[PDB]
DNA sequence: CTTTTCTTTTAAAAAGTGGCTG
RNA sequence: UCAGCCACUUUUUAAAAGAAAAG
């Protein structure tokens, strides 16, 4: 059990010490029950007495309400965390089935007392000071201190990757067929080996980290097909998690309205699109535990359609690198995209979502790339190559786009689909004046400390206008007065403007916005069949500026 | 084991604490190759490996430069640079040519591997720390350290230079007509000699180079279809300017007269002169945009004479050693950029251009990555310093990409930016 | 390998015309194309690089054209020296290949072929040897037909021809058959024949004649 | 200024390999963009590339016949050589050395070619040829403008001579190229002379073979 | 003859939660 | 009972961009 792998020198973070927290009088049984839990860790080198001049100290409770076999006593070390030096976790996600290659012979093996085998720095061990309450009568009590890397500590689970995979090193340069997936204390491996000689290949590594000292009991993955890994069961040639079981009826609190939300996201990577903006915004507003919200209609069917995509089964395939990854998108909410990585047509990959607004003033062709970005660097990660991509949206569409847009983007690879709820700018502010129409010069303006202002404009035709607002800002009236002239005028029209903030939020070509103003200057662009927008510095005097300048002033 | 020299305290900048970047994702290739130099380095011990008690963290890539020789990891240690000290080695210790920009061709020459000789400092090293991904998350990342001047460091250069130094100090005093720079993980070699005795001369370089401290540079792979090869010296005195401002219609209408006022208004900033008061007279009253056409000569006159005053040698601009250096880019046009590179604001000392070469490498990003590149490149050679990058482009893209279209040993500063429709003009 | 073709072998021209040739590629050749000119004497200069570009010294009359699997090389206005072979060529992919070039000879006026024929001299029967010839000398397009019959029309096997390149001065073709027979044969044969068919006359223009001896 | 010229072995036996050799000057095999092309012309078709040498030492051959020939250079002594093995008939012919150079990003051709040499390939052995006059025969003075003969037979060496008397009627001779016959040329000329100058003044036509050193003359 | 202040707006990062992992 | 992954929500942070103010 006790091993031989050198230690990790740990610190404490940069000036300071040791955890010196009281220990409370524990009850009699509970002192009786640390007392031979402590004394069996003993003999484990688990732990081991200490002298009287360690000022450390960490509480131990008493509370073995876990599994009758090896039922803990428990410690509590999050103040000496609070002091244990930080540390580079060491890594870049947890592995997913999707990149697993499509094997033979696989097997998941255990490592039973993790934590309890590898020797913490006998260095930094005096930290780990907890003293067993002795019963009333004695005054003197018992101390211990740990050893191995005790749980509950912050820098356990990583040194001990950081030692797991080193005693894995040796064992793999000596073989590189074999595929080790290592994962705490979850060990998979598997390679095109027989069934038989594969397993006179687990003596082997199963010998190397016993001799390191590493316990690989029958508690492990016996069966070739059922391979519980990672929550994910690995069969013959799919991958699935049965346990998709969501909280019934209990959606009675915002709490669970939160687990209900989350256990949808997990679920979403085999699953099919599935949105949650619905729940999601129901979550929004709470900052009460144990509260419920009145549950808002939208969310209603969305839960209902969401759920007929939970019930109905499915699976992921594996991945072989011969074959290549096709990414491809669907959108299907105000905002909110779906995509398939996958090799063969029906054969799914890994599935996932995204729904979000990166800004104030996207639009359904920015929410494209970054899905796809949000999609090659997701799949670089879990295959090595990026993907080719199949977009909801037209090949001119995306010429005019970049083409216009001053702002730099692209998509590498990609193919033109046509099954969605197609993704299409909207509007097209063009690149000429219309001739024979309204010059309405627009403006604006707000006192700082009047919380209130007017908007308004004239035309080339001396008309005029005006309407003072509240609440409202400089930069919102010459954004708000933009509404009035595209408002007053008809499919063809010319909109003077002086604000650089309007001129830019509106050649951007938003679609949506969570604003209503903006929006609402959108819907109008979307009817009319002409618009133009020109700058004009505001306080120099430039065309029918000076005049509506002196008005909506 | 490696130089018998003594080891020369490095301290980083009080109060900063090292870099703590994340590493991020890899494509297998990269990884590979990233894997494969990264070890040779170890057995060398050119570098450690590390656990997880080494909380300090840069990040590497690696770029398939179109060499003869190999791949090539690239840290990313702008972190750790502004997270270092100061070297007075890397500024007095290494003025900069005047004559590097005056000739006729420059050389740039991947000096890189003149660090392994040089051991780097003992406390120092858990900061110069970075880690190898791993598809799909196998077994975790492996970490490195490094325990040798690292590949782009501001101070491997600095620690390094009285050794470079020497080692140049033949080939510069039997080639002065030569003029050598030396900038991070390169050498910037030029000369007026003919094209032919320029690329002899700097093989003449790329040879001594190696009989001296075992400084290997790379083999570059030549070859024949479209000739890149023929493009990779620089020259520097065949750059150009930006006074492209005039403007130039005959049915001047009032859309056009505005236009040219916005535009005209706001140079009032980057030039003298730059009256536009009779111009705003022309267009008085509410009049009709898109049709009405005041043709007056008396603007003419004065409209001329503002076209005077842009075209010629600026009033204002200074380069001061001291403040940092920017660089601006903006999407104008079809594959064409532009830049301006500035201290004070609207006095730049320079501006330039981007046209991707005749050739099927359209692509937003990479002609952007490839733009800065080049406007990086310029600030070398001309001031010896480097500019710091607005880009036009969104930031969450840009890391998606860059790394497949960057080919230098160096990595400068950049932010990202949306400016609307005035920075274009 | 790309395949380079000169569709247009031999084409016809005058002093002042303007000649353009064709040049097609087996691939795409991204305008990596040279045009080579080669006189009648044999020596090889470079007209053009990048099928655009103007070689130094070459004239400005000579001109570059092309985009893709085509190009083109043109003359303004035809020169003397101009009549020669041309040679297209490109070097995209390595395998550098060349089209088999475009012969540029000088339009004449036709000219029906003067036929003659000598047979045998003793000189040469004194050892057994029979040799017919029968000279075709100056007639226009180099395009004529030849025909040696004997007695029954048949084109005895051994009968070797050569056609010179087209002369500076009359422009005329001229080619010489020579048709060779053993004694054996001279003997049994009765008469010979050359006749050339040309453009000229459909008239085969033919001379003949009778005379064993050893 | 830029010169190169190819020097070779004229003739070689079947089967056997040869080696030309290409000196040339201005230019050199050490600078950069430059290098050398092996071109080869066979007699009465269009040029063939074989294979291009590259200062860089990177020289390309052409996949037909890589395996048996080769290329190399002594820039020092600023040569270019070209050899091939075992070579077959078809093989025979003007081999062109050239001077090729990568100017730019996208210009690339052969600069500057040479006057090709000729290589000939044959088991055939030096003979002197044997001229027979050709004389009008079955008629006489019936032709204003008789046209007389002169056949050359049964030669290799391929460099042969036909003159006129003595180098005096040039006006309307033809001297047909060579033809292989049994390995070897038979070249056959004819001038025409006016039917008054034949019958009265002699014309006799003269073949020289420099390489058997054979200068004959044959009247009528 | 001009200049410091202080805003209005938008971006990108911290902080308890949630699912999952060991 | 700790550490990591992603997805959520509330805050801050800076800041850059403009804007207004003003003396």
């Amino acid at each position: 059990p006790i091993s031989p792998i050198e230690t990790v020198p740990v610190k404490l973070k940069p000036g300071m010490d040791g955890p010196k927290v009281k220990q409370w009088p524990l009850t009699e049984e509970k002192i009786k029950a640390l007392v031979e839990i402590c004394t069996e860790m003993e003999k484990e080198g688990k732990i081991s007495k200490i002298g009287p001049e360690n000022p450390y100290n960490t509480p131990v409770f008493a509370i073995k309400k876990k599994d009758s076999t090896k039922w803990r006593k428990l410690v509590d070390f999050r103040e000496l965390n609070k002091r244990t030096q930080d540390f580079w976790e060491v890594q870049l996600g947890i592995p997913h089935p999707a990149g697993l290659k499509k094997k033979k012979s696989v097997t998941v093996l255990d490592v039973g007392d993790a934590y309890f085998s590898v020797p913490l720095d006998e260095d930094f061990r005096k930290y780990t000071a907890f003293t067993i309450p002795s019963i009333n009568n004695e005054t003197p009590g018992i101390r211990y201190q740990y050893n191995v890397l005790p749980q509950g500590w912050k820098g356990s689970p990583a040194i001990f990757q950081s030692s797991m995979t080193k005693i894995l090193e040796p064992f793999k340069k000596q073989n590189p067929d074999i595929v080790i997936y290592q994962y705490m204390d979850d060990l998979y491996v598997g390679s095109d080996l027989e069934i038989g000689q594969h397993r006179t290949k687990i003596e082997e590594l199963r010998q190397h980290l016993l001799r390191w000292g590493l316990t690989t009991p029958d508690k492990k993955h016996q069966k070739e097909p059922p391979f519980l890994w990672m929550g994910y069961e690995l069969h013959p040639d799919k991958w699935t998690v049965q346990p998709i079981v969501l909280p019934e009826k209990d959606s009675w609190t915002v709490n669970d309205i939160q687990k209900l939300v989350g256990k949808l996201n997990w679920a979403s990577q085999i699953y099919p699109g599935i949105k949650v903006r619905q729940l999601s915004k129901l979550l929004r507003g709470t900052k009460a535990l144990t509260e419920v919200i009145p549950l808002t209609e939208e969310a209603e069917l969305e839960l209902a359609e969401n759920r007929e995509i939970l019930k109905e089964p499915v699976h992921g395939v594996y991945y072989d690198p011969s074959k290549d990854l096709i990414a491809e998108i669907q959108k299907q909410g105000q905002g909110q995209w779906t995509y398939q990585i996958y090799q063969e047509p029906f054969k799914n990959l890994k599935t996932g979502k995204y729904a979000r607004m990166r800004g104030a003033h996207t639009n359904d062709v920015k929410q494209l790339t970054e899905a796809v970005q949000k999609i090659t660097t997701e799949s670089i990660v879990i295959w090595g190559k990026t993907p080719k991509f199949k977009l909801p949206i037209q090949k001119e569409t995306w010429e005019t786009w970049w083409t216009e847009y001053w702002q730099a983007t692209w998509i590498p690879e990609w193919e033109f689909v046509n099954t969605p709820p197609l993704v299409k700018l909207w509007y097209q502010l063009e690149k000429e004046p219309i001739v024979g129409a309204e010059t309405f010069y627009v403006d604006g303006a707000a006192n700082r400390e009047t919380k209130l202002g007017k908007a308004g404009y004239v035309t080339n035709k001396g008309r005029q206008k005006v309407v003072p607002l509240t609440n409202t800002t400089n930069q919102k009236t010459e954004l708000q007065a933009i509404y009035l002239a595209l408002q007053d005028s008809g499919l063809e029209v010319n909109i003077v403007t002086d604000s650089q903030y309007a001129l830019g939020i509106i050649q951007a070509q938003p679609d949506k916005s969570e604003s209503e103003l903006v929006n609402q200057i959108i819907e109008q662009l979307i009817k009319k069949e002409k618009v133009y927008l020109a700058w004009v510095p505001a306080h120099k005097g430039i065309g029918g500026n000076e005049q509506v300048d002196k008005l909506v002033s | 084991p490696i130089s018998p020299i003594e080891t020369v305290p490095v301290k980083l900048k009080p109060g900063m604490d090292g870099p703590k970047v994340k590493q991020w994702p890899l494509t297998e290739e990269k990884i590979k190759a990233l894997v494969e130099i990264c070890t040779e380095m170890e057995k060398e011990g050119k570098i450690s490996k590390i656990g997880p008690e080494n909380p300090y963290n840069t990040p590497v890539f690696a770029i398939k430069k179109k060499d003869s020789t190999k791949w090539r990891k690239l840290v990313d240690f702008r972190e750790l640079n502004k997270r270092t000290q100061d070297f007075w080695e890397v500024q007095l210790g290494i003025p900069h040519p005047a004559g590097l920009k005056k000739k006729k061709s420059v050389t740039v020459l991947d000096v890189g591997d003149a660090y392994f000789s040089v051991p780097l400092d003992e406390d120092f090293r858990k900061y110069t720390a970075f880690t190898i991904p791993s598809i799909n998350n196998e077994t975790p990342g492996i970490r490195y350290q490094y325990n040798v001047l690292p590949q782009g460091w501001k101070g491997s250069p600095a620690i390094f230079q009285s050794s470079m130094t020497k080692i140049l100090e033949p080939f510069k005093k039997q080639n002065p007509d030569i003029v050598i720079y030396q900038y991070m993980d390169d050498l910037y070699v030029g000369s007026d000699l003919e094209i032919g005795q320029h690329r002899t001369k700097i093989e003449e370089l790329r040879q001594h180079l190696l009989r001296w401290g075992l400084t290997t540079p790379d083999k570059k792979h030549q070859k024949e279809p479209p000739f890149l090869w023929m493009g990779y010296e620089l020259h520097p005195d065949k750059w150009t300017v930006q006074p492209i401002v005039l403007p130039e219609k005959d049915s001047w209408t009032v859309n056009d007269i505005q236009k040219l006022v916005g535009k005209l208004n706001w140079a009032s900033q980057i030039y003298p002169g730059i009256k536009v008061r009779q111009l705003s007279k022309l267009l008085r009253g509410t009049k009709a945009l898109t049709e009405v056409i005041p043709l007056t000569e008396e603007a003419e006159l004065e409209l001329a004479e503002n076209r005077e005053i842009l075209k010629e040698p600026v009033h204002g601009v200074y380069y001061d050693p001291s403040k940092d250096l920017i660089a601006e880019i903006q999407k104008q046009g079809q594959g064409q950029w532009t830049y301006q590179i500035y201290q004070e604001p609207f006095k730049n000392l320079k501006t330039g251009k981007y046209a991707r070469m005749r050739g099927a490498h359209t692509n937003d990003v990479k002609q952007l990555t490839e733009a800065v590149q080049k406007i990086t490149t310029e600030s070398i050679v001309i001031w010896g310093k480097t500019p710091k990058f607005k880009l036009p482009i969104q930031k969450e893209t840009w890391e998606t990409w860059w790394t497949e279209y960057w080919q230098a040993t160096w990595i400068p500063e950049w932010e990202f930016v949306n400016t609307p429709p005035l920075v274009k003009l | 390998d790309i395949q380079m073709t000169q569709t247009t072998s031999s084409l016809s021209a005058s002093l002042g015309d303007r000649v353009t040739i064709s040049c097609s590629a087996s691939q795409d050749i991204s305008s990596y194309l040279n045009w080579y000119q080669q006189k009648p004497e044999g020596t090889v200069k470079l007209l053009i690089y990048y099928t655009s570009s103007l070689h130094s010294g070459v004239p400005s009359a000579f001109s570059g054209s092309g985009s893709g699997t085509d190009y083109s090389l043109t003359i303004s206005n035809l020169e003397p020296e101009d009549f020669a072979t041309y040679y297209c060529q490109q070097y995209s992919k390595f395998p550098w290949t060349f089209g088999g070039g475009t012969k540029l000879e000088i339009k004449r006026a036709d000219a029906a072929p003067t036929v003659s024929i000598f047979p045998p001299s003793s000189e040469q029967l004194t050892s057994g040897g029979a040799s017919v010839v029968c000279f075709l000398n100056n007639f226009y397009p180099k395009d004529i037909n030849v025909a040696w019959a004997i007695d029954g029309s048949a084109a005895a096997n051994g009968v070797l021809n050569s056609w010179t390149d087209q002369d500076s001065k009359d422009s005329t073709y001229s080619m010489s058959s020579t048709l060779t027979l053993t004694a054996d044969a001279y003997e049994a044969a009765n008469s010979y024949t050359c006749a050339a068919t040309h453009k000229t006359s459909t008239s085969p223009i033919v001379k003949s004649f009778n005379a064993n001896e050893c | 200024q830029i010169t190169l010229k190819e020097s070779g072995p004229g003739i070689v036996q079947p089967s056997q390999p040869f080696r030309l050799t290409c000196t040339f000057s201005g230019f050199s095999l050490s600078t950069s963009g430059i290098g050398v092309t092996w071109i080869r012309q066979p007699s009465g078709k269009g040029l063939e590339w074989l294979a291009t040498i590259w200062w860089d030492d990177d020289n390309r051959y052409n996949p037909s016949l890589k395996s048996r020939l080769t290329v190399s250079k002594d820039t020092s002594n600023n040569q270019a050589f070209l050899n091939m093995m075992t070579v077959e008939t078809a093989d025979t012919a003007i081999y062109y050395c050239a001077q090729s150079a990568i100017t730019s990003v996208t210009d690339s051709a052969m600069d500057h070619w040479g006057q090709g040499t000729s290589v000939t390939v044959s088991s055939a052995a030096t003979t002197p040829p044997s001229v027979y006059p050709l004389a009008p025969g079955s008629a006489a003075q019936t032709n204003s403008m008789v046209t007389l003969g002169c056949l050359v037979k049964g030669y290799f060496p391929e460099p042969v001579t036909v003159t006129w008397n003595s180098g005096s009627l040039s006006s309307g001779v033809h001297t047909f190229p060579a033809v292989l016959q049994s390995d070897l040329y038979t070249l056959s000329s004819s001038v025409t002379v006016p039917s008054s100058t034949w019958p009265s003044e002699t014309v006799t036509c003269n073949v020289a073979h420099p390489a058997s050193s054979t200068k004959v003359d044959k009247k009528i």
